[PDB]
């Protein structure tokens, strides 16, 4: 253990957190709050940034001068991960996509580049890496994401012996798209469900607890290895979570069943242009996917990390939804979703 | 042992002045959830006004809880009042700032602070 | 001592001696000390009960008419009982004269306002209470006036840091400006820069 | 005359060089570790010792007063010579 | 399980210790002889009360006040100290 | 290895050999993970389950002042009596005088300037000795 | 009236803004400041001075600066007396320890010692 990356300080902004960090796939939703969370501890965090340097702006403000690198990469480059993780003490993978491109598809992204991200992060000797599956990671799914990433999960294992995998089931903050794709479809014609959205069960996970799950993973030598399942407090059912969400958001809600028999169709309806898909067949496959219960994997509580309710943090996530009639209101106002 | 006052002659027009200012937190604070428009919810807010009243429960001198008593009401001008914002009233929940450590084993653990 | 020595003004001095003797017999009831320095100043040193007679008399009496309120001033010294001290300069725009009313309190006794005297000491002494706790009785309106809105603690008193307690970031999980216990990338460096020779034998002091 | 460390880092004139596990290695990943190739004590040593023929030196580092204080040298050692406190310049006396 | 050792303090100037003072000009000598290896550190101070402090087996220590008393009172406490043995 | 620290590094009672006992006071913290000394005891009577009565130092003082009240009493000699009954104890048992000479260890200059672990470790030290051997 | 009789203590501790790690977890010294030993000058052994204990300066890994985050590092008060800075540490409700003023005693100095007849005092050279 060097010197330099002893602990010290009270763990503010300006000490020394003894952790160097290289977080893939920082730019995103997640990468956000862990580069916010770590950075204010005083972590060396290297940030590898493939998109535009603009975007990742947002992430100097998260801590202290020169406790942020940023540096280039490319998916498929050895060379660019072999240049970034060669000096952390811990690597935490965040790559992800809900859609696929061009030139990233889901084995690219799930099964390639997180194996080589591993493989490249064991032979530099790096202590600790964390891998962020999906709860509902399954070889036999019916959805390409969970396929792959099963895949992933299961090369990521048996490429670095150590690594800890993080299950979150489903993921909501400011910037999700979870109960922001609930709440931004409403002028679509009144959010079509399979049987009204009433026979898949779902728990949600805040991305708080997310991040305080991975970085008290990162501190915990006892989750070397481990399989972790970052799941809610509470069950819900999928319609009465959208009831929950359009009444949070204060919103008219009118459902309808849609069927197979053109559901796997708006896919190809809506992903016509090379934007960013506003919904896919693969999300589509997702949302009416149950979540399972794991009771051997451990979660939040097993780490130490209260999982906070949706009923506390869905006014902060859907107070940006309401039109002006509705703005000022209170977090009193809505009778919570009735839990399974 | 003569000194002057402010307000209160002795402890019990003291703690009149200190209802009175409870009775003003408790009926500005729905208002304070509502205009701010803050993610907590109105019960929580009056925890911490709870919190922060008995934090000084422990003072026998009329003019230190006198001054309290007049460092509450600009702290309740500058509420009632939308001079504070979002974030100044959100500094009574330390929420960015980690746990410290409480027992001796876990201080020993990370630092040298006592 | 001509060229290098600043010319003592020996007349200002006498009549400011003069004019001191006057304030101090016309209002024993208050004051304590006059002095006059060797740069001919006057101060009028009294007791903080007489906050509004004195400054009543100066900015009325035919002779003083100190019509302007230049200066309100705190003065923190905490070896003494009563640490802070209220030091008030006035402008007599009639007789081109300046003088200096001065007095004490701690942190607990309420100075008397002087807003019923002059206006312009409206926020003077609201800094007063904003940087040094010294509360003002009677004051119109009475809060801070320097320091941010949820700011605890009275900064120019000497028990105060140079540096806070708290230090404010842009945190992005809350999407708030929030304040978290001050660090510095750097401490701020104590300079103990007392020469260890008595420079001034004029200002000796008599030993215990 | 810069060196370079085992890691490929170049050493400061101080000799400051990161160790090879240590982590701030990081903050030269795609950028360059800026040190000055004109070392100060590689300089000094290529300057004559100057011969004078008196006993005290007086230097103030040429310029007048664009350089240091004028200070004074002793030259009585026939062993060593004199190096100024300031500029470096070495003098010997030639008796 | 029993006495480990014995704590003795007392002043040089106070009358409170002045019998405990007593105590040790006429029978500590004598105590020594019959506690060989039984460490009773008689510790002078300022002007603190005269005391007892009786460390037993496993960190269990009692305390005894032994101010203003004579030196048969301090001897009389001292001895049940020793009888007792907790 | 419980890595401790030094003179210099905490807040610490030392009592000279006249008995005045005195504190030192923190100049600087212990390199690294190393924490004051008995900080790490207290911590390892914590693990063990046999947790001392004191959490900070004035509570250590506490306990110092309940063994011996003159370990807390700073710049203070406290005058030590009973020479007589000290003398009448050391003249139970004849010990003999062994027939070696008194030579003390520290005869010459050479053999002042490394004594503990601290001048041992010093390279001004070393040069002192290196420069008194010649 | 116009006064009252306030028979309590005097503790401001509520009034001063100091959170309350840096009021009862620290330790103020109150010390008149020993002599600079590198010289003969007494002015900075006159008045009484209140420090603190020095709480962990680390190194900042970008330069190599002592980062630091006690902010009462730098803080030390002067009082011209003992019981003032007594009183005003018992006004704050920081916990304190006093060192008393060390006074050099006053030497029998003699110029006809040095060259003295039969004591051991005579100097060897001047
Ligand atoms: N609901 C959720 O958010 C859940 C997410 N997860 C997993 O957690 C991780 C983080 O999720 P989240 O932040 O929300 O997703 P995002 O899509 O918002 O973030 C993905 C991050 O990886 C980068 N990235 C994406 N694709 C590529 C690629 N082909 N090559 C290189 N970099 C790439 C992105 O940067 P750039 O701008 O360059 O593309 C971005 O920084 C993902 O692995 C996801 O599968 C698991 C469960 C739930
Ligand atoms: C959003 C949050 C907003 C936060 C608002 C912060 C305002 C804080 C104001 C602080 C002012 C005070 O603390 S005044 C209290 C001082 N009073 C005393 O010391 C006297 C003791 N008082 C008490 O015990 C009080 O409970 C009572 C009710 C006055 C008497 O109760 P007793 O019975 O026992
Ligand atoms: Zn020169």
């Amino acid at each position: 253990l060097h010197h330099a990356v002893i602990p010290h300080g009270k763990g503010g902004r300006s000490s020394v957190s003894g952790i160097v960090a290289t977080v893939f796939g920082a730019t995103g939703f997640l990468g956000r709050y862990l580069v916010n969370h770590l950075g204010r501890m005083g972590s060396q965090v290297i940030v590898p940034y493939r998109c535009e340097p603009y975007d990742t702006m947002h992430l100097r403000p998260m801590g202290d001068l020169g406790q942020i690198i940023f540096m280039d990469w490319n998916g498929r480059d050895k060379d660019s991960i072999r240049r970034a993780v060669e000096h952390s003490n811990v690597v935490i993978n965040l790559v992800g996509r809900e859609w696929e491109t061009k030139n990233f598809d889901f084995e690219d992204v799930f099964v390639k580049i997180p194996q080589a991200i591993a493989q490249v992060s064991k032979e530099a000797g790096v202590e600790k890496f964390i891998h962020i599956s999906h709860l509902n990671a399954d070889i036999k799914s019916s959805s390409k994401y969970l396929r792959n990433k099963a895949v992933g999960e299961k090369e990521v294992r048996e490429t670095f012996p150590e690594a800890t995998i993080i299950k979150p089931a489903d993921i909501f903050g400011r910037e999700d798209r979870f109960l922001n794709y609930f709440a931004n479809i409403r002028w679509f014609g009144g959010v079509p469900l399979i049987s009204l959205g009433k026979k898949t069960v779902k728990q949600p996970v805040y991305i708080v607890d997310v991040t305080k799950g991975i970085i008290n993973a990162i501190k915990d030598p006892d989750a070397r290895g481990k399989t972790f399942a970052f799941v809610g407090p509470n069950r819900y059912l999928l319609f009465d979570l959208v009831q929950y969400v359009f009444a949070v958001a204060h919103r008219p809600f009118l459902p309808y069943p849609m069927p197979h028999f053109a559901y796997r169709w708006i896919g190809r309806l809506f992903e016509i242009s090379p934007f960013e898909p506003w919904t896919t067949r693969d999300k589509v496959e997702r949302i009416h996917t149950t979540d399972r219960t794991l009771p051997h994997l451990p979660g939040l509580e097993d780490l130490g990390v209260q999982a906070t309710p949706l009923e506390l943090k869905a006014i902060e996530v859907l107070r940006r939804h309401r039109t002006y009639r509705w703005l000022s209101s209170e977090i009193e106002d809505v009778q919570p979703a009735k839990t399974v | 042992t003569s000194v002057k006052p402010i307000f209160s002659r002795d402890m019990n027009e003291a703690k009149r002045r200190v209802r009175e200012l409870y009775r003003a937190w408790y009926r500005e604070v729905p208002n304070t959830v509502h205009l701010f428009q803050l993610d907590i919810s109105v019960k929580q807010g009056r925890d911490k006004v709870r919190e922060m009243f008995k934090k000084n429960a422990h003072v026998t001198d009329p003019r230190v809880v006198d001054l309290l008593v007049i460092k509450g009401k600009m702290e309740l001008e500058e509420t009632i009042n939308v001079w504070k914002q979002r974030t100044h009233v959100m500094r009574f929940f330390h929420e960015t700032e980690a746990p410290r450590p409480k027992d001796f084993l876990s201080k020993f653990y990370v630092g040298h602070d006592p | 001592t001509r060229p290098t020595v600043r010319p003592r003004n020996d007349v200002a001095h006498k009549q400011l001696s003069a004019f001191g003797e006057y304030v101090a017999e016309i209002l024993p009831k208050y004051v304590q000390q006059v002095q006059v320095s060797c740069f001919s100043e006057l101060e009028i040193c009294i007791h903080p009960d007489g906050v509004i007679p004195v400054l009543t008399f100066l900015r009325d009496h035919s002779n003083a008419q100190f019509k302007s309120l230049a200066d309100l001033t705190a003065v923190d010294i905490p070896t003494r009982q009563n640490r802070f001290e209220i030091v008030y300069n006035l402008l007599s725009l009639r007789f081109n004269s300046r003088i200096r009313v001065k007095t004490y309190t701690d942190e607990l006794t309420p100075v008397e306002s002087s807003v019923s005297v002059y206006k312009a000491a409206n926020w003077y002494e609201r800094e007063i209470w904003d940087m040094f706790g010294v509360f003002f009785a009677n004051h119109p309106d009475l809060r801070r006036i320097l320091t941010d809105y949820g700011f605890e603690g009275h900064p120019f008193r000497k028990d105060f840091p140079l540096s806070g307690y708290v230090e404010l970031r842009y945190d992005d999980e809350v999407k708030r400006v929030v304040a978290e216990p001050v660090e510095l990338a750097q401490e701020f460096r104590k300079f103990d820069l007392n020469s260890p020779w008595e420079a001034f034998p004029a200002y000796r002091q008599p030993p215990e | 005359g810069v060196r370079t460390s085992p890691t490929g880092e170049k050493v400061t004139h101080t000799g400051q060089v990161y160790d090879d596990e240590d982590y701030r290695r990081v903050r030269f990943v795609g950028r360059q570790k800026e040190v000055n190739e004109n070392f100060a004590i590689d300089l000094i040593a290529e300057q004559p010792v100057s011969q004078v023929g008196s006993r005290v030196i007086s230097c103030d580092g040429g310029g007048g007063a664009l350089g240091h204080p004028r200070v004074y040298i002793n030259l009585d050692k026939e062993t060593k010579t004199g190096t100024c406190g300031y500029c470096g310049l070495q003098f010997r006396q030639q008796h | 399980l029993g006495l480990r050792e014995i704590r003795i303090h007392l002043c040089q100037r106070s009358p409170g210790s002045q019998g405990v003072r007593d105590f040790i000009e006429k029978r500590y000598v004598e105590l020594k002889k019959a506690n060989p290896d039984l460490p009773i550190l008689i510790r002078e101070c300022s002007d603190v009360q005269p005391k007892l402090w009786a460390r037993y087996a496993f960190g269990q220590e009692k305390n005894v006040s032994l101010n203003n008393f004579s030196a048969d009172q301090v001897t009389r406490a001292l001895e049940n100290v020793l009888s007792s043995k907790a | 290895i419980l890595p401790g620290a030094a003179y210099t590094e905490k807040s610490a009672t030392y009592v000279n050999t006249e008995g005045r006992a005195q504190q030192t006071k923190v100049a600087v913290m212990p390199p690294g993970l190393a924490r004051e000394d008995w900080k790490i005891i207290r911590a390892l009577s914590e693990i063990a389950g046999m947790t001392l009565p004191y959490d900070t130092l004035d509570q250590v003082r506490n306990r110092l002042e309940e063994v011996s009240p003159n370990l807390v009493r700073y710049d203070d000699v406290e005058g030590a009596n009973y020479f007589q009954q000290a003398s009448e104890l050391s003249k139970l048992v004849n010990q003999q005088l062994l027939a070696d000479p008194l030579v003390p260890p520290q005869l010459t200059i050479k053999d002042f300037y490394m004594t503990d672990s601290i001048s041992r470790a010093s390279q001004t030290m070393a040069k002192c000795v290196k420069a008194v051997t010649e | 009236t116009q006064l009252i009789t306030v028979d309590e203590k005097l503790d401001i501790t509520t009034l001063t803004g100091v959170p309350e790690e840096h009021i009862k977890t620290r330790k103020a010294r109150i010390f008149v400041p020993a002599r600079n030993n590198m010289q003969s000058g007494v002015n900075n052994t006159k008045k009484w001075k209140m420090e603190f204990d020095t709480r962990e300066r680390w190194e900042n890994p970008l330069m190599g600066w002592a980062s630091t985050a006690d902010p009462l590092s730098n803080l030390v008060l002067t009082f011209s007396t003992k019981e003032d800075a007594i009183a005003f540490a018992e006004k704050n409700g920081w916990s304190y320890d006093v060192e008393e003023r060390k006074v050099p005693k006053p030497k029998s100095k003699s110029y006809g010692a040095n060259f003295s007849w039969n004591k051991r005092t005579r100097v060897s050279t001047k």
